[PDB]
RNA sequence: CCCGCAGAAGAAGCACCGGCUAACUCCGUGCCAGCAGCCGCGGUAAUACGGAGGGUGCAAGCGUUAAUCGGAAUUACUGGGCGUAAAGCGCACGCAGGCGGUUUGUUAAGUCAGAUGUGAAAUCCCCGGGCUCAACCUGGGAACUGCAUCUGAUACUGGCAA
RNA sequence: UAGCUAGUAGGUGGGGUAACGGCUCACCUAGGCGACGAUCCCUAGCUGGUCUGAGAGGAUGACCAGCCACACUGGAACUGA
C-alpha cells in the first residue's frame, strides 16, 4: 500500500517534515516514490509555512493511495477555496 | 622606476693553498612595475657589495614584456636549465599565487595576478632566467595580428 | 616507416622555419591541401601549390614577418598512435584564443574558432602557435 | 612511456611501508617490557642512551626509547608505546609514553610536561 | 575566547596604534612605542617574507579582535564571496556588531562596545543581540536599550567619537544613543594603511 | 526497430547454437587509446545456417539455456 | 525565552623561541645528563640540553601519536625519462597484437550534431529563508561530468569494392 | 596460479518451477570457457557519497539514504501473497 505522509527531517527540537509518497512497509525517513511538498510545525505567521502540490496528489490518491492522518490535515488546510 | 629587490644570497668556496676564501653572490630583480623586467646576478667578497653589484647590472640586461592590464596573454611555458616554470593568466581578482624567485620577478614586471608553478628543479637563479625566458617569448595580440597581416578583430573575436 | 604523414608536413613547416627557408616540397594529398588551405587563408603560410598530374608534390611558402619566423610552434595532436576527438565545448583554444588548433569536423576541414560558430566538434589534428 | 605499452602493463603505484610495524593504523600499544638496558648511539653523538625491548600485546618484540631524566622502568612492568624513531639509536623506533601505567612522569619538570607527563607544580 | 591581557603591549609589536587602549585620552605617549616590544626590543628584526604577512594578519586580529579559527573563516567566506577576496576580509570584519558599536561610538575601545553587546545593551532591528561576532547586515538601525540608556560609560565614550574621524557608511543620533548601517564598507573608506594582499597570501598557501 | 548487434561467428559446432564475437571499438578510460575490445556471447538459431568466419545479426530474447539468451535474427555476408 | 537581585565576584591554560618557522638573554651541566620532524645540538662562555626570566603562536583548548591525500611532474593520461646519473634485450627472424602510402566509391562501426528518457532523495555548488549569531536546519535553482535509444553530418579513423 | 571443465556444452522427449531455463532427468551429439586472463590463491559487502586535489586523479565507503548478505554453528522443509 501506497501512502502519503510525513518524513520528519530537521535538527532536535526543531521539526521539519517532508510530506512523501512512499510504500507502508518502507520506514519513515526511508524510500520513497516521489517527495510532495512538505510542512514546517515552527514556521509561524512569515513568509512561507507550508507548500503542498495538490497536481501529483491526484495522480496517487486518484489511483489507490491512503493519507496519513496529519497530511489529511494539512490538505484541508491548504483548502480547495480558502 | 626603481621596484628592485633581491630573490636569494648565496655564500660560495675557492680553495686555495692555504684554505678557503668565501665570496658572496646575490640575485636581484629589476622592474618598472609596467612590463620591464631585468635580472641581474652579480658576485664579491663582501654581502653588501654583491647586491650593489648585481642591483648595477639588473638595470642593464632589461627586458620588454606585452602584457594585458596587469597579467599575462595567454598561458606560457619558459624552460631554462633545470627549470621548467608554468605560468596561466588568471582574471582580475586573485592576486601573484607563485613561488618564491618566481613571483619578485613577476611583481616587479608588473603582473597583479596569475598562477603559477616551478616544477623540475627550483634553483633560484635558474627559475628566474626561466620567468624572464618566458616573459620575452610571450607575445601579445597586437604582434601576432601584424605579423599574420589578418586583423586585429578578426583573429580575438 | 611513414606512418604519420600530416605530422611529416608539419615537421617539414617548422624545420623550414628553423633553417630560414622559402619554400618547403612534399608529397600532396587531399587531408593535406586542406590543412594547408586553413594555414594560409588565416595567415600563416603566403601562398601554396600543387604541381603534379601523377606523382603531385604540394610546396608551401613560408611567411616571415622580422628575422623571426611567423609559425612559432606546430604541433601534432591526434597522432594515429592516439586519436583525439573533441567535443563542441571541450575543443582547445591555443594560446588564450589567438593561436589556432586544425579540426576534422564533419563539414569539411576547419579552425576551432569556425568549429565553435558552426556548433560541431571533431578530430584536432594539430595546435598551431 | 607509449601510451600502447601502458594499456598493456600500466602504471604502478609505489606502495610505501610504513615506518612503525605496531598495525591496524593504531595510535598506541601496551607492552610488557623485559630487558631495560642502556646502549649507545652512532658516530658524532656518543652517550649512554636509556631504551627497552616491548613484548607488545599483538605478538611483536621492539626496541623503544625511554625519554627525559631518570625512570621507574624495570624487568617487567607495564607500558605504553607510541611511533617515533630516535634517529640515533639503529633499530630503536619507537617511543614510551612518560605518564601512561607503570612509566612515570620525569621528576621535576616545568616547562613542556605533556611531553613527560608531569602533572602542574 | 578574548585575548585579555597586556593591550598595549600589542601595539609596541605591531609598531603602529591599534586603537585597542585609544579611550579617553587622545595620544599615548606613555609606553615607549615602536622601540620596545618586549625585554629584547632594541634588536632589530631581519623580518622575512613568512613574517611581514604574519605580522600584518596578527595586527588585523588585534585590531578587531578576533582569533584564527574564527578569522580562518572569514577568508573561506572570502574566497566564495564575489569581488576581490582582499576587499571581502575587511569588509566582513567591519560587519561585525562589536566593529559597528565602536564606529558609532558607543564605546572608547572595542573591547568595552563588545562588553556593551555581550551585556544585553545593544539592540538592533527591535531585537537584542548579545552576539560580537553578529553579521550586521546592510539598512539596519542598532541601538542602546532604555534600561542601559545614558549610564556613565556611554556618554563620556561618545564624546571620544568627535574626534575620530567618523566613518561615511553609517550615521549616529547621538542625542538619543539610536544608530544607522546603511551600506556596505568601502576599501578607500577605511584605514588606508592596513595591507590585505598580505594577509591574502598567508592563507592561500 | 528491433535492438539488434552485429558481429563476426567463432565457431558453429554445437547443433543448433553459435558462439559470436561482437567488436566493440571503446576507448580506454584513462590513456585516452582506442581498444579494440570483443564480446563472445552464444546464440540460438534453427539448424546449421551459418558456419565459421562470417557477419551476423543477433536479437536478446528469453532464456533458453545455461548462457545463450541471445537469437539469431538473420544472415549477412556469408563465409568467403 | 523574559524579566529580579548580588557582586568582579565562580570562570586560563600549553606548545614552542638554532635553520626550515613567528620569538632571546642568564645561570646549571661539560660528547655526561639529555634533545631530535629533517639538517643536526652537548668535549667548561650552549640561543638547540635542564631551570629561570623574557618572548612568540594558538586559546577551552593545546600539543604528541596513528591514519589519507597534497606538496611528489618521486608511476608523469593531462605531465617524466633511458650516451655518461636508475634505465636499449648480445644480435636477428617472426605468428597473435599495435600502427600503416595514395585516389575513387560506398556504408555509418568509431567520431560529431541534435532530440527524448533516465542519472533515487540527501550530499556538493549559487540565490534565498529560519533558529538572538554561527554551526545546524531548510525553499528553489544549477548540477548529477553519465548511460540508453532515436534522427541526422561524412572531414577524419574503420569495414568493404576497384 | 596456464589450462580448466562431464550435467560439463547443446538437442529431442518426459517430469518440475508462479514463471523460462541442465532447474532436473533419460537418451543423442563433443562441445564450452581460455592470453581482451579461464582455473586456482589472497583480500573485500556494493553504491549515492566522504575526505583530498587546480583538475585529472588518489584514497575511502563510520553517521544519513538505496541494494545485497547473514541471525549460536551445519542442514532441511512446513506455513504463507
Ligand atoms: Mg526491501
Ligand atoms: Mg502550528
Ligand atoms: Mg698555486
Ligand atoms: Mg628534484
Ligand atoms: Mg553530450
Ligand atoms: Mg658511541
Ligand atoms: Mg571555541
Ligand atoms: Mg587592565
Ligand atoms: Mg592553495
Ligand atoms: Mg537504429
Ligand atoms: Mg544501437
Ligand atoms: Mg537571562
Ligand atoms: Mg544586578
Ligand atoms: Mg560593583
Ligand atoms: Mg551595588
Ligand atoms: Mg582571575
Ligand atoms: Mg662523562
Ligand atoms: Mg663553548
Ligand atoms: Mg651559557
Ligand atoms: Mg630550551
Ligand atoms: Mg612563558
Ligand atoms: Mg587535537
Ligand atoms: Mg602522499
Ligand atoms: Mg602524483
Ligand atoms: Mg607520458
Ligand atoms: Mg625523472
Ligand atoms: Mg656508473
Ligand atoms: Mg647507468
Ligand atoms: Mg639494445
Ligand atoms: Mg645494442
Ligand atoms: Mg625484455
Ligand atoms: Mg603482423
Ligand atoms: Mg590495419
Ligand atoms: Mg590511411
Ligand atoms: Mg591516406
Ligand atoms: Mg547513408
Ligand atoms: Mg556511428
Ligand atoms: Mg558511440
Ligand atoms: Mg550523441
Ligand atoms: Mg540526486
Ligand atoms: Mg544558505
Ligand atoms: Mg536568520
Ligand atoms: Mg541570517
Ligand atoms: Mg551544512
Ligand atoms: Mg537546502
Ligand atoms: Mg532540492
Ligand atoms: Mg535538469
Ligand atoms: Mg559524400
Ligand atoms: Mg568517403
Ligand atoms: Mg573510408
Ligand atoms: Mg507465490
Ligand atoms: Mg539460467
Ligand atoms: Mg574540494
Ligand atoms: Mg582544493
Ligand atoms: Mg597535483
Ligand atoms: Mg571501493
Ligand atoms: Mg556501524
Ligand atoms: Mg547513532
Ligand atoms: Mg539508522
Ligand atoms: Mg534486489
Ligand atoms: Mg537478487
Ligand atoms: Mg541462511
Ligand atoms: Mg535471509
Ligand atoms: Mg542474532
Ligand atoms: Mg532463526
Ligand atoms: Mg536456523
Ligand atoms: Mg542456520
Ligand atoms: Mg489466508
Amino acid at each position: 500500500m501506497v501512502t502519503i505522509r510525513l518524513a520528519r527531517h530537521g535538527a532536535k527540537k526543531r521539526p521539519f517534515y517532508q510530506v512523501v509518497v512512499a510504500d507502508s512497509r518502507n520506514a519513515r525517513n526511508g524510500r520513497f516514490i516521489e517527495r510532495v511538498g512538505f510542512f514546517n510545525p515552527i514556521a509561524s505567521e512569515k513568509e512561507e509555512g507550508t507548500r503542498l502540490d495538490l497536481d501529483r496528489i491526484a495522480h496517487w490518491v486518484g489511483q489507490g493511495a491512503t493519507i496519513s492522518d496529519r497530511v489529511a490535515a494539512l490538505i484541508k488546510e491548504v483548502n480547495k477555496a480558502a | 622606476e626603481l621596484q628592485e629587490k633581491l630573490i636569494a644570497v648565496n655564500r660560495v668556496s675557492k680553495t686555495v693553498k692555504g684554505g678557503r676564501i668565501f665570496s658572496f653572490t646575490a640575485l636581484t630583480v629589476v622592474g618598472d612595475g609596467n612590463g620591464r623586467v631585468g635580472f641581474g646576478y652579480g658576485k664579491a667578497r663582501e654581502v653588501p657589495a654583491a647586491i650593489q653589484k648585481a642591483m648595477e647590472k639588473a638595470r642593464r640586461n632589461m627586458i620588454n614584456v606585452a602584457l594585458n592590464n596587469g597579467t599575462l596573454q595567454h598561458p606560457v611555458k619558459g624552460v631554462h636549465t633545470g627549470s621548467r616554470v608554468f605560468m596561466q593568466p588568471a582574471s582580475e581578482g586573485t592576486g601573484i599565487i607563485a613561488g618564491g624567485a618566481m613571483r619578485a620577478v613577476l611583481e616587479v614586471a608588473g603582473v597583479h595576478n596569475v598562477l603559477a608553478k616551478a616544477y623540475g628543479s627550483t634553483n633560484p637563479i635558474n627559475v628566474v632566467r626561466a620567468t624572464i625566458d618566458g616573459l620575452e617569448n610571450m607575445n601579445s595580440p597586437e604582434m601576432v595580428a601584424a605579423k599574420r597581416g589578418k586583423s586585429v578583430e578578426e583573429i580575438l573575436g | 616507416s611513414m606512418q604519420d604523414p600530416i605530422a611529416d608536413m608539419l615537421t617539414r613547416i617548422r624545420n623550414g622555419q628553423a633553417a630560414n627557408k622559402a619554400a618547403v616540397t612534399m608529397p600532396s594529398s587531399k587531408l593535406k591541401v586542406a590543412i594547408a588551405n586553413v594555414l594560409k587563408e588565416e595567415g600563416f603560410i603566403e601562398d601554396f601549390k600543387v604541381e603534379g598530374d601523377t606523382k603531385p608534390e604540394l610546396e608551401l611558402t613560408l611567411k616571415y614577418f622580422q628575422g623571426k619566423a611567423v609559425v612559432e610552434s606546430i604541433q601534432r595532436v591526434s597522432r594515429p598512435g592516439l586519436r583525439i576527438y573533441k567535443r563542441k565545448d571541450e575543443l582547445p583554444k591555443v594560446m588564450a584564443g589567438l593561436g589556432i588548433a586544425v579540426v576534422s569536423t564533419s563539414k569539411g576541414v576547419m579552425t576551432d574558432r569556425a568549429a565553435r560558430q558552426a556548433g560541431l566538434g571533431g578530430e584536432i589534428i594539430c595546435y598551431v602557435a | 612511456a607509449t601510451v600502447n605499452q601502458l594499456v598493456r602493463k600500466p602504471r604502478a603505484r609505489k606502495v610505501a611501508k610504513s615506518n612503525v610495524p605496531a598495525l591496524e593504523a593504531c595510535p598506541q600499544k601496551r607492552g610488557v617490557c623485559t630487558r631495560v638496558y642502556t646502549t649507545t648511539p652512532k658516530k658524532p653523538n656518543s652517550a649512554l642512551r636509556k631504551v627497552c625491548r616491548v613484548r607488545l600485546t599483538n605478538g611483536f618484540e621492539v626496541t623503544s626509547y625511554i625519554g627525559g631524566e631518570g625512570h621507574n622502568l624495570q624487568e617487567h612492568s607495564v607500558i605504553l608505546i607510541r611511533g617515533g624513531r630516535v634517529k640515533d639509536l639503529p633499530g630503536v623506533r619507537y617511543h614510551t609514553v612518560r605518564g601512561a601505567l607503570d612509566c612515570s612522569g620525569v621528576k621535576d619538570r616545568k616547562q613542556a610536561r605533556s611531553k613527560y607527563g608531569v602533572k602542574r607544580p | 575566547a578574548r585575548y585579555l591581557g597586556p593591550k598595549l603591549k600589542l601595539s609596541r609589536r605591531e609598531g603602529t596604534d591599534l586603537f585597542l587602549k585609544s579611550g579617553v585620552r587622545a595620544i599615548d605617549t606613555k609606553c615607549k612605542i615602536e622601540q620596545a616590544p618586549g625585554q629584547h626590543g632594541a634588536r632589530k628584526p631581519r623580518l622575512s617574507d613568512y613574517g611581514v604577512q604574519l605580522r600584518e594578519k596578527q595586527k588585523v586580529r588585534r585590531i578587531y579582535g578576533v582569533l584564527e579559527r574564527q578569522f580562518r573563516n572569514y577568508y573561506k567566506e572570502a574566497a566564495r564571496l564575489k569581488g576581490n577576496t582582499g576587499e571581502n576580509l575587511l569588509a566582513l570584519l567591519e560587519g561585525r556588531l562589536d566593529n559597528v558599536v565602536y564606529r558609532m561610538g558607543f564605546g572608547a575601545t572595542r573591547a568595552e562596545a563588545r562588553q556593551l553587546v555581550s551585556h544585553k545593551a545593544i539592540m538592533v532591528n527591535g531585537r537584542v543581540v548579545n552576539i560580537a561576532s553578529y553579521q550586521v547586515s546592510p539598512n539596519d538601525v542598532v541601538s542602546i536599550r532604555e534600561k542601559a540608556k545614558k549610564q556613565s560609560r556611554v556618554k563620556a565614550a561618545l564624546e571620544l567619537a568627535e574626534q575620530r574621524e567618523k566613518p561615511t557608511w553609517l550615521e549616529v543620533d547621538a542625542g538619543k544613543m539610536e544608530g544607522t548601517f546603511k551600506r556596505k564598507p568601502e576599501r578607500s573608506d577605511l584605514s588606508a594603511d592596513i595591507n590585505e594582499h598580505l594577509i591574502v597570501e598567508l592563507y592561500s598557501k | 526497430k528491433i535492438r539488434t548487434l552485429q558481429g563476426r561467428v567463432v565457431s558453429d559446432k554445437m547443433e543448433k547454437s553459435i558462439v559470436v564475437a561482437i567488436e566493440r571499438f571503446v576507448k580506454h578510460p584513462i590513456y585516452g587509446k582506442f581498444i579494440k575490445r570483443t564480446t563472445k556471447l552464444h546464440v540460438h538459431d534453427e539448424n546449421n545456417e551459418c558456419g565459421i568466419g562470417d557477419v551476423v545479426e543477433i536479437r536478446e530474447c528469453r532464456p533458453l539455456s545455461k548462457t545463450k539468451s541471445w537469437t539469431l535474427v538473420r544472415v549477412v555476408e556469408k563465409a568467403v
